[PDB]
């Protein structure tokens, strides 16, 4: 302990460094395939951000797979935007991509992203 | 930074 | 992107989930040995927090090791406190452990921890 | 939570 001190910037610094490892392809251990596109990532980061990836990588057989193929209805740009969000906290939400981002976030089980997509859509109707 | 959480 | 929105709590939520994976021993890929004690962890988290572990796991031979043995002068409690800090942002700094925490943080190349240890020591002299 | 960074 109750006597701990805390470094405010630590969590963001860790995330920034995990994104630098991803950029340089250091210790990436899985390829996510979204139709014709491939995305290299760290399984622990995916599990920490997505209920779907947590379910996949806690499965006794799927935990050992080096390639995961997503449903063909998933938009690769939508997945790219959510993968960037996982590694940076920043979501590039635009009129031209919001429906694909929302559909991808529902599939990946990322409720906070689903919620902001619903709010932006509702504001425009 | 450091703070009392 | 320049049009991104940001989820303030994302980085801390990611770190909280990586610590939950560590607690449950999920996808841990290295054992750090500090004399008689063993600590299971994720190489990417260690690399994101420590200059020493970044150097170790970017080495073309050491990146593949599943066990890393630290210098015998390193105190296991000191290492435990810094490993908890890496996964939570919280540092359990006490009169009885500050010298060991500072020595361990210098070895692990964690400058922000070294800096607060120096400030607490200086305040007591 | 969401903000303009
Ligand atoms: O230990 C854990 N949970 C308590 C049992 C744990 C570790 S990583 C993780 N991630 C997720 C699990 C479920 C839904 C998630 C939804 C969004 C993001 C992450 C999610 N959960
Ligand atoms: O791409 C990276 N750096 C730019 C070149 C990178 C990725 S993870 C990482 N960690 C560290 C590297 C050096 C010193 C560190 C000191 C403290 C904490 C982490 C450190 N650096
Ligand atoms: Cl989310
Ligand atoms: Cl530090």
């Amino acid at each position: 302990a109750d006597s701990c001190i805390q470094f405010t910037r630590h969590a963001s610094d860790v995330l920034l460094n995990l994104n630098r490892l991803r950029s340089r392809d250091i210790l990436t251990d899985v390829v996510i395939v979204v139709s014709r596109e491939q995305f290299r990532a760290h399984k622990t980061v995916l599990m920490a951000c997505s209920g779907l990836f947590y379910s996949i990588f806690t499965d006794q057989l799927k935990c050992n797979l080096s390639v995961i193929n997503l449903d063909p209805e998933i938009n690769p740009e939508g997945f790219c935007i959510l993968l960037d969000f996982m590694y940076t906290s920043r979501l590039n939400l635009r009129e031209g991509n919001i429906m694909a981002v929302m559909a991808t976030a529902m599939y990946l089980q990322m409720e906070h992203v689903v919620d902001t997509c619903r709010k932006f859509i509702k504001a425009s109707e | 930074a450091w703070v009392i959480p």
